[PDB]
RNA sequence: CACAGGGAUAACUGGCUUGUGGCGGCCAAGCGUUCAUAGCGACGUCGCUUUUUGAUCCUUCGAUGUCGGCUCUUCCUAUCAUACCGAAGCAGAAUUCGGUAAGCGUUGGAUUGUUCACCCACUAAUAGGGAACGUGAGCUGGGUUUAGACCGUCGUGAGACAGGUUAGUUUUACCCUACUGAUGAACUCGUCGCAAUGGUAAUUCAGCUUAGUACGAGAGGAACCGCUGAUUCAGAUAAUUGGUUUUUGCGGUUGUCCGACCGGGCAGUGCCGCGAAGCUACCAUCUGCUGGAUAAUGGCUGAACGCCUCUAAGUCAGAAUCCAU
RNA sequence: AUUAACGAGAUUCCCACUGUCCCUAUCUACUAUCUAGCGAAACCACAGCCAAGGGAACGGGCUUGGCAAAAUCAGCGGGGAA
RNA sequence: GUGAAGCCAGAGGAAACUCUGGUGGAGGCUCGCAGCGGUUCUGACGUGCAAAUCGAUCGUCAAAUCUGAGCAUGGGGGCGAA
């Protein structure tokens, strides 16, 4: 099946198509620079978007030349677009940052660098079980 | 439902105001307006702004 | 030849003529369906719009990811004073639609009301219903009652006359507002013994609607002027090196059909139409007489639905007030028409019973940080002001 | 490079034709494990269309601006997806053939001036076409197609090339109609109403449960009701967050001028920090109904035709369709 | 055939940068706009609402239908094969 | 801004010669103001202020640089870094 969570609520996407991220675990890659966003739909000259806790296909540019000129899968776990919830609280962390992981959604690396929004811990279990600092 | 007080200032903060910042070193700040943000992240000292809580009870006021 | 790429339209065409509205004063152009076996009721009112704040509460609604939470929503202020009864009007059925035949007015109207028929009332003689009124002391009346009986004989569908007291208000405005309300009950000759015993006696919001109700609203939406294609219709805007201006519309249509069509968007007047929105939710009925009509049950204050330095553009709330969830159309000042709503609702979003745990009642001038007078002081101490 | 002319005559639209291009039928040798027709159709043969290219030269040479893209509206059905159905060499799952149906959609990119094409990726799907091969007093000017210049082949030469390359001015609306909005004479001046006619609006997906159930030796593997969200579209609104700053509102600071302090002028808003009000953003929040008559198809009673038959008289249900609210 | 330095000469990639774009919003001055004064030109057979038909094979006027109510202001770029 | 020949002082080596610090002020050298010119916006205007102008951005700037007056060459002739 399509990798796209279910019951996701609506919030602020801060992340268009061609833009670059940092990497988060331990896998041996830098960055992430995203190409497609895994539940985008159809509408002239729209580019897709994506925000934190959504699956994204992107390629590695910096890092072992084992991953590079590939495509994977992804999760995003942090923004630095401001955007609030259902409790009416607006916040934003410092970076953008992703993780690598598989179709069936288990984490490529082991660790986790930093602190990651609640919304991918929510959605993703593997990600939660390898996080530190919650939201 | 709570309060909270402002990181830099000290003023009181409401449900819905404001804004809140997770830093790279996983700390946690709490704003209630603008002023207070910008001069954060200009990195001014908040024992040196003369409006401030931590001012005034330095001061003695 | 086609189209290279495929495009929704811009816009609607059901809301097709964008011109100014008619009257400035909403319309209602259709009442709830009559049931005879429910008791006689109203079915509308009127009232003048305030502003917004936000409030706080827990949601009930079992599945979602927010049950058993609490939750920020924002609200609308209805400044709603007492009606008074000036009237009924009595309709039949003909082939070709209903038209009225009668209609009956009480002996002494206010000044609000008599206002409403002139356009120089300061050097008038002000003789509206002089005549008229004779007629309460002749032959004990039998003209009046003459006109009663019609409307039990013919008529099929009986509505009343009502204007608001908008002395009662911070408007500069005297002239008061005027409309008809349908009665919808058990009998026509119930409905002309229940309207004509409210006969020049106020009524209160409070027994029209209640609390946990799904309401519409009707009014003028806000006006701008002379308005280009690109924000009356919302066009994509032309490349920056395009000569002779990059806000229109590049192509209005083809050679053969040789006219320009009424279907391409063009220049002209936006805002200011007649709209009615639906599916409105009432939080609070509010007392004007009750000092603590902004205090729930776990915040204890004692205050009231105005906030610090009054709303903007808007006095203080003296009276009843309605509030509702979300937005209406209009501005501050417009005077506002509520109506019961003609849907069946089932939804378990529309059953929903609402306890409010928090009022927003800091200043909306600024960046406002105090709920009340007493707790600024509390806060900053003593100034040189206080001596 | 020039003059007198020509629509007696070519290069673009339009008109007749339809060889060629595209699409659809009839017969039944044969394929299909047996079995012409579940799905196909050899030898033959009848058509339709004007989004291919030819054939002709009727209109225009005292001029109808000649590629492609961008922007925007509407129409066709020979249906890619969505609704409800018939058939199978249809156990389930996935597929294939057919009917009513144009209401609603049909994308983000690397190279190429490209139309056409070929790849990467999302999606329910990434269907085919017309409107003077729609659209230059709407834009753009990359190509082609004036004058400058280089190369290859050709020519004794001036020069040629549907061969490659580089640089090359895109004019005018104030008139009539059309369209979008805005006033208004005549029957006293006003307040409250009715509704002929015109317009019309929603759309698709996912998660949980049903359920590891029905079916199947196994491997595998559904659906109706119910609950919660999201994509595209539409109409509003400014409590909160963000943007905007001539509030020239307060503060800081450079040069020069008013003898210094205070308080000010000039540098078309000297420059910088914060900044209310107003406007505003799927960069923010709210909201988007149910009646009737039907098509395909499946049925009831029932003759013609002593049996049979959904039909001939009569009648039931019924689609994202149609007409109304 | 190579070639350091030089070039408002043609071409490909990288870092920084940004409203070129997602997707559009807001502010200032001068216009346009209204008034007093002054005051032209291009163009013009006659004119100026459509659908179909036939016709020099794309009608404003002809034939059969649809329809059709004074005098007017700001814009607009379909047609007048302007 | 850069810093060529010529000149002064010190140091190394058996010699032939070599190294360091100053002085000096060359070049159809270089950044850039006035003049001279005219790359791009394919900007303004395009019945213009103007039958070639206006704005911002650009090229050169001590020599094959810019410029006044007097004089010469006259139409199948002149003059031409073409
Ligand atoms: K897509
Ligand atoms: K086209
Ligand atoms: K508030
Ligand atoms: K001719
Ligand atoms: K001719
Ligand atoms: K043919
Ligand atoms: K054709
Ligand atoms: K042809
Ligand atoms: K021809
Ligand atoms: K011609
Ligand atoms: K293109
Ligand atoms: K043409
Ligand atoms: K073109
Ligand atoms: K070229
Ligand atoms: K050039
Ligand atoms: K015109
Ligand atoms: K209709
Ligand atoms: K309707
Ligand atoms: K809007
Ligand atoms: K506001
Ligand atoms: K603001
Ligand atoms: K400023
Ligand atoms: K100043
Ligand atoms: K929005
Ligand atoms: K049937
Ligand atoms: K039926
Ligand atoms: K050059
Ligand atoms: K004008
Ligand atoms: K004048
Ligand atoms: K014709
Ligand atoms: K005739
Ligand atoms: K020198
Ligand atoms: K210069
Ligand atoms: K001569
Ligand atoms: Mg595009
Ligand atoms: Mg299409
Ligand atoms: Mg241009
Ligand atoms: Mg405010
Ligand atoms: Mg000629
Ligand atoms: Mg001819
Ligand atoms: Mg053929
Ligand atoms: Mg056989
Ligand atoms: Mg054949
Ligand atoms: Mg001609
Ligand atoms: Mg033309
Ligand atoms: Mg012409
Ligand atoms: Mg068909
Ligand atoms: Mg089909
Ligand atoms: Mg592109
Ligand atoms: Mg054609
Ligand atoms: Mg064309
Ligand atoms: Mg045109
Ligand atoms: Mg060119
Ligand atoms: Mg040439
Ligand atoms: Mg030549
Ligand atoms: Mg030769
Ligand atoms: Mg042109
Ligand atoms: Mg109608
Ligand atoms: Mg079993
Ligand atoms: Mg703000
Ligand atoms: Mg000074
Ligand atoms: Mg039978
Ligand atoms: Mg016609
Ligand atoms: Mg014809
Ligand atoms: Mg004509
Ligand atoms: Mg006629
Ligand atoms: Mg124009
Ligand atoms: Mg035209
Ligand atoms: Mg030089
Ligand atoms: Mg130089
Ligand atoms: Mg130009
Ligand atoms: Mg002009």
């Amino acid at each position: 099946k399509r990798g796209a969570p279910g019951g996701k609520l609506k919030m602020t996407l801060g992340l268009p198509v061609g833009a670059i991220m940092n990497c988060a675990d331990n896998s041996g890659a830098r960055n992430l620079y995203i190409i497609a966003v895994k539940g985008a739909g159809a509408r002239l000259n729209r580019l897709p978007a994506g925000g934190v806790g959504d699956m994204v296909m992107a390629t590695v540019k910096k890092g072992k030349p084992e991953l590079r000129k590939k495509v994977h899968p992804a999760v995003i776990v942090r923004q630095a677009k401001p955007w609030k919830r259902f409790d009416g609280v607006f916040l934003y962390f410092e970076d953008n940052a992703g993780v690598i992981v598989n179709p069936k959604g288990e984490m490529k690396g082991s660790a986790i660098t930093g602190p990651v929004g609640k919304e991918a811990a929510e959605l993703w279990p593997r990600i939660a079980s390898n996080a530190g600092v919650v939201m | 439902m709570r309060t909270y007080e402002d990181t830099f200032s000290g003023q009181r903060i409401y449900p819905g105001k404001g804004k809140l910042y997770v830093r790279g070193d996983s700390k946690i700040f709490r704003f209630q307006n603008g002023k207070s943000e910008s001069l954060f992240l200009q990195r001014k000292n908040p024992r040196r702004i003369a409006w401030t809580v931590l001012y005034r009870r330095q001061h003695r006021k | 030849s086609h189209r290279k790429y495929e495009a929704p339209r811009h816009g609607s065409l059901a809301f097709l003529p964008r011109k100014r509205a008619a009257r400035h004063r909403g319309r209602v152009k259709s009442f709830p369906k009559d049931d005879p076996k429910k008791p006689v009721h109203l079915t509308a009112a009127m009232g003048y719009k305030a502003g917004m704040t936000t409030i706080v509460r827990d949601l009930d609604r079992p599945g979602a990811k927010a049950h058993k939470k609490e939750v920020v929503e924002a609200v609308t202020i209805i400044d709603c004073p007492p009606m008074v009864v000036v009237g009924l009007v009595g309709y039949i059925e003909t082939p070709r639609g209903l038209r009225s035949l009668t209609t009956v007015w009480a002996e002494h109207l206010s000044d609000e009301v008599k206002r409403r028929f002139y356009k120089n009332w300061y050097k008038s003689k002000k003789k509206a219903f002089t005549k008229y009124a004779k007629k309460y002391a002749e032959n004990n009346g039998a003209s009046i009652t003459r006109e009663l009986e019609r409307i039990k004989k013919y008529c099929t569908v009986v509505r009343v006359l009502a204007h608001t007291q908008i002395r009662k208000t911070p408007l500069k405005q005297k002239k008061a507002h005027l409309m008809e309300i349908q009665i919808n009950g058990g009998s026509v000759a119930d409905k002309v013994e229940f309207g004509r015993s409210l006969f020049e006696k106020p009524v209160t919001i409070d027994t029209i609607f209640e609390k946990d109700e799904m309401i519409d609203v009707i009014a003028v939406t806000k006006g701008h002027g002379f308005v280009g294609v690109t924000a009356r219709w919302g066009t994509k805007k032309l490349p920056r090196k395009t000569h002779k201006g990059l806000r229109k519309v590049a192509c209005i249509g083809a050679w053969h059909p040789s006219h320009v069509q009424w279907t391409v968007a063009r220049a002209g007047q936006m805002g200011y139409h007649h709209r009615t929105s639906v599916n409105h939710k009432i939080y609070r009925i509010g007392k004007g007489d009750d000092e603590a009509n902004a205090s729930t049950e776990t915040d204890l204050t004692k205050k009231k639905i105005t906030p610090m330095g009054g709303f903007v553009r808007y006095g203080e709330v003296n009276n009843d007030y309605v509030m509702i969830k979300g937005s209406v159309p209009g501005v501050k000042k417009r005077i506002m028409t509520l109506r019961k709503s003609l849907f069946t609702h089932t939804s378990r979003k529309a059953l929903e019973k609402v306890e409010l745990k928090w009022i927003d009642t800091s200043s909306e001038f600024g960046h406002g940080a105090f709920q009340t007078a007493a707790e600024k002081k509390q806060f900053m101490g003593t100034l040189k002001k206080d001596l």
